[PDB]
C-alpha cells in the first residue's frame, strides 16, 4: 500500500513471550466473564 | 572520499579495540574478557600518539599524513553518533564489539496479509 | 478508492482511541461511550453525561459508573458553591486504564519476584489471588476464602499474603486515591490561607510565604498515606503466628510495580555497558533497593505551579536531598550486596568509574545509585537506537552530530564523517519530518523571506519525545483495533466452540488465527517495555 518507508525491530516469530500472551488472554477471558460487562 | 575513510575507521576502530581488550576472548563469553581483566586494575590509560604509530607503521602512498586536525575529525567521527569519549579519549567500550559480531533481531519481515511495514507512516 | 490502509481511522483520533479501545475489549461498550466524554470533555456531571451520550438515561449512566469505579477508571470528585447545592463530579482516571493497559506483566513480575519455593505454589494459587485483585478490584479477605469448600489448606494462602503486601503490591484501598490531583492540593492550598487571621501586610501578602511551606508538609503526609505503614502490618496475638489484619480491604498500587519495571530498561543500559557478571551484580544491587527508591514524579509538580521561579528552581534540589537521605538505600555495602568480596567490590568500582551517570556520588566509601542525573541518559540512549534501528545508522549519525555542539551550522556538517548534497540533505528533511532537527532562520531583507535567508539547526528537546511518545500510543491503539478485527471474523465461531467442555478446514481456521492473535500480544508487550521510558522522567 501507502506505507514503503522501513519497519521497526520489534517484529519476529522468535519470541519466547508466549507466556505473557495467554496471561492476557486469560485476564480478558476472566474480565469479559465478570459481572461488570455492561456490554452495548 | 568515500571508502578509503571508512577502510581508515575500520582499522583504528580495531586498533582501539586491540589496545583495550585482548582478542582471543572476543568471540565467545568463556569468562569473559578474562574475566574481565582479572577484576580490573587502574591502568585506564589510551594511545595518546600510539595510534598515530599504528597509522605510520601501515599507509597508503598518497598525501594522508594529515595528522593534528584529520585526527580529531575522525575521533569527533567516533563520538559524534557512537561510543565512550571520557576524559580526552579514555577507554572505549560500549556494545561495538557484540555489534561487530540492540541484538539478535533475524528473521523480519512477514510478507503476509498482516503486519510489518504499518509504521513510521505520515502520522 | 477502496480504502484499506487505514485511513479512515488514520488522523482522527489519537490520545483517545486508545483509552476507548483498552476499555472496549475489557468492560462492554457502554463503558466506552461514558470514557470517551470524559476525555473529550473533562468535568461533566451525572445530567451532562445523559445528555451528552445521547442514547443512554441515568439509569445507564450510573450503573456504568459504578463498573468503572471498581476498576478504579473514575476519579470522584464533590464540589459546593456559595449557596449550597452539593453534587458529584466525575474525572477520567489513567492509572486505572494503565491497570487494563498492562494487565498480564502485573501476573508476570509477580511471579519472578519469590524465593526457594519455585514451581510448587507459584502456579495455581497466587496467579489466580493476583488475578482476582486485578479483576473485581477492591478485594477483601473474609469475602474471598468463602468460595473454596473445606479449607484445609486455609493458612496456605497467609503465608503468601503477609508476604507480598510487607514489601510492595498490595496496599490499602482508595480511600485516597479517587480524588483528584488538583483538588487535593487546592482544599489544602486554601484551609492554610484563610485559617491565617488578620496581620501586618510586608510587601502586602506574606501568606503565600507560609503557605509555600506547610501544607507541602502535611501534603507529603498525605504521600506518605499510600507506602508501608504498620497499621495493617506486624499485628501480633497472642499463641499464634505473625499475621496482618485481615478486616479492611485491600489493592495494588502502581507506583512501585513502575519503578520495579524502570529498573528492566537499567538492567539493559547494564548489559549495554557490561556483558555478564557486573551487569548481574548490578542487577542484583538494584533488586535489593526496589522498594524504597524515590518514584515516578510526585503530585507536587504533577500539578499547581504557581510560576515561582525558585520553586522551579530548588524542586530538583530537594530532591537530591530526598536522594542523599534515606533511610537504608544509601547503605550499598559490599557485605549488603553479597549477603542475597573484593572482587565484586573492584566491579563496583568499575560501576563507580563507569562514567556514565549510574552509581555514582561516593564519598566516605559506601555506594549509591542516582536517579535524577540518570532520566535523561536513559530517556535519550533509547531514542537515539530507534533511529538507528529502523530510520538507519546515517540518520542517528546526523541527529545525534547536532547534540556535538549547540546549533551546528550547515557548512559544519558536510566536514564531519560525510560530503554534501547527496544524502545529508534527505535525510536532514526526513528527521525534520520527525520533529528532530526544529529549523531556524536569519533573514537578509525586510520581510523574512526565504531566497535572502540563512538557516539554524538545533535539535530542542522536549519536541522529540513527547511527539514519539504520541506515536508509540497511536501504535498502542492500532494494535488492539486490529484485535477487533478477527472477532468479527469470529463471532460465529468462538461462541460455538463451547460446548465441548472434523471438518479440517476449520484447522486452517481456527488454529491458524491464533497465532495471529497471540504475535499482537507478543508484539504489544514490546511496544510496553519501548513506550515506558518517556513517561518516567
Amino acid at each position: 500500500e501507502f506505507p514503503s518507508i522501513p519497519l521497526p525491530i520489534n517484529g519476529p516469530i522468535t519470541n519466547k513471550e508466549r507466556s505473557l500472551a495467554v496471561k492476557y488472554i486469560n485476564f480478558g477471558k476472566t474480565v469479559k466473564d465478570g459481572p461488570f460487562y455492561t456490554g452495548s | 572520499d568515500i571508502e578509503f575513510i571508512n577502510s581508515l575507521l575500520t582499522i583504528v576502530w580495531r586498533f582501539i579495540s586491540e589496545n583495550t581488550f585482548p582478542n582471543g576472548f572476543k568471540n565467545f563469553e568463556n569468562g569473559p574478557k578474562k574475566n574481565v581483566f582479572y577484576a580490573p586494575n587502574v591502568k585506564n590509560y589510551s594511545t595518546t600518539q600510539e595510534i598515530l604509530e599504528f597509522i605510520t607503521a601501515a599507509q597508503v602512498a598518497n598525501v594522508e599524513l594529515t595528522p593534528s586536525n584529520i585526527r580529531s575529525l575522525c575521533e569527533v567521527l567516533v563520538y559524534d553518533d557512537k561510543l565512550e569519549k571520557v576524559t580526552h579519549d579514555c577507554y572505549r567500550v560500549t556494545l561495538e564489539s557484540i555489534l561487530q559480531m540492540f541484538n539478535y533481531f533475524k528473521m523480519f519481515p512477514a510478507s503476509k496479509h498482516d503486519k510489518e511495514v504499518v509504521y513510521f507512516d505520515e502520522w | 478508492v477502496m480504502t484499506i490502509s487505514s485511513l479512515e481511522q488514520r488522523t482522527l483520533n489519537p490520545d483517545l482511541f486508545l483509552y476507548k479501545e483498552l476499555v472496549k475489549a475489557h468492560l462492554g461498550e457502554r463503558a466506552a461511550s461514558v470514557i470517551g466524554m470524559l476525555v473529550a470533555l473533562g468535568r461533566l456531571s451525572v445530567r451532562e453525561l445523559v445528555e451528552k451520550i445521547d442514547g443512554m438515561d441515568v439509569d445507564s449512566v450510573k450503573t456504568t459508573l459504578v463498573s468503572l469505579t471498581q476498576l478504579r477508571c473514575v476519579k470522584y470528585l464533590q464540589e459546593t458553591a456559595i449557596s449550597g447545592k452539593k453534587t458529584t463530579y466525575y474525572y477520567y482516571n489513567e492509572e486505572g486504564i494503565h491497570i487494563l493497559l498492562y494487565s498480564g506483566l502485573i501476573i508476570d513480575e509477580i511471579i519472578t519476584q519469590m524465593r526457594v519455593n519455585d514451581e510448587e505454589e507459584h502456579k495455581q494459587l497466587v496467579a489466580e489471588i493476583v488475578q482476582n485483585v486485578i479483576s473485581l478490584g477492591s478485594l477483601t479477605v473474609e469475602d474471598y476464602l468463602s468460595s473454596v469448600t473445606s479449607d484445609s489448606m486455609k493458612y496456605t494462602i497467609s503465608s503468601l499474603f503477609v508476604q507480598l503486601c510487607e514489601m510492595g503490591y498490595l496496599i490499602q484501598i482508595s480511600k485516597l486515591h479517587y480524588t483528584p490531583i488538583e483538588d487535593l492540593w487546592q482544599f489544602l492550598y486554601e484551609k492554610h490561607y484563610k485559617n491565617i487571621p488578620r496581620n501586618s501586610p510586608l510587601s502586602d501578602l506574606k501568606k503565600r510565604s507560609q503557605a509555600k511551606m506547610n501544607a507541602k508538609t502535611d501534603f507529603a503526609k498525605i504521600i506518605n498515606k499510600p507506602n508501608e505503614l504498620s497499621q495493617i502490618l506486624t499485628v501480633d496475638p497472642k499463641t499464634s503466628l505473625r499475621i496482618v489484619k485481615p478486616t479492611v480491604s485491600l489493592t495494588i498500587n502502581l507506583d512501585r510495580f513502575m519503578k520495579g519495571r524502570r529498573s528492566k530498561q537499567l538492567i539493559n543500559l547494564a548489559k549495554t555497558r557490561v556483558g555478564s557478571v557486573t551487569a548481574q551484580v548490578y542487577k542484583i544491587a538494584l533488586r535489593l533497593t526496589e522498594q524504597k527508591s524515590p518514584k515516578i514524579r510526585d503530585p507536587l509538580t504533577q500539578t499547581g505551579l504557581l510560576q515561582d521561579l525558585e520553586e522551579a528552581k530548588s524542586f530538583q534540589d530537594e530532591a537530591e536531598l530526598v536522594e542523599e537521605k534515606t533511610p537504608g538505600l544509601t547503605f550499598n555495602a559490599i557485605d549488603l550486596a553479597r549477603h542475597l568480596a573484593s572482587l565484586i567490590n573492584s566491579h563496583l568500582k568499575i560501576l563507580a568509574s563507569s562514567n556514565f551517570p549510574f552509581l555514582n556520588e561516593t564519598k566516605p566509601g559506601v555506594y549509591y545509585v542516582p536517579y535524577s542525573k540518570l532520566m535523561p541518559v536513559l530517556k535519550s540512549s533509547v531514542y537515539e537506537y530507534v533511529i538507528a534501528s529502523t530510520l538507519g545508522p546515517s540518520a542517528m549519525r546526523l541527529s545525534r552530530c547536532i547534540r556535538d555542539n549547540k546549533l551546528v551550522s550547515e557548512k559544519i556538517i558536510n566536514s564531519t564523517a560525510l560530503m554534501k548534497e547527496k544524502d545529508i540533505r534527505s535525510t536532514l528533511a526526513s528527521l525534520i519530518r520527525y520533529n528532530s532537527v526544529e529549523i531556524q532562520e536569519v533573514p537578509r531583507t525586510a520581510d523574512r523571506s526565504a531566497s535572502r535567508a540563512v538557516f539554524l539547526f538545533r535539535c530542542k528537546e522536549t519536541h522529540s519525545y513527547n511527539f514519539m511518545r504520541q506515536n508509540l500510543e497511536w501504535n498502542m491503539a492500532n494494535l488492539l483495533f486490529k484485535k477487533e478485527k478477527l472477532k468479527q471474523e469470529n463471532s460465529t465461531l468462538l461462541k460455538k466452540a463451547n460446548r465441548d467442555d472434523l471438518l479440517p478446514s476449520e484447522l486452517n481456521q481456527l488454529k491458524m488465527v491464533n497465532e495471529r492473535e497471540l504475535n499482537v500480544f507478543a508484539r504489544l508487550s514490546r511496544l510496553l517495555s519501548l513506550w515506558e521510558v518517556f513517561q518516567m522522567a
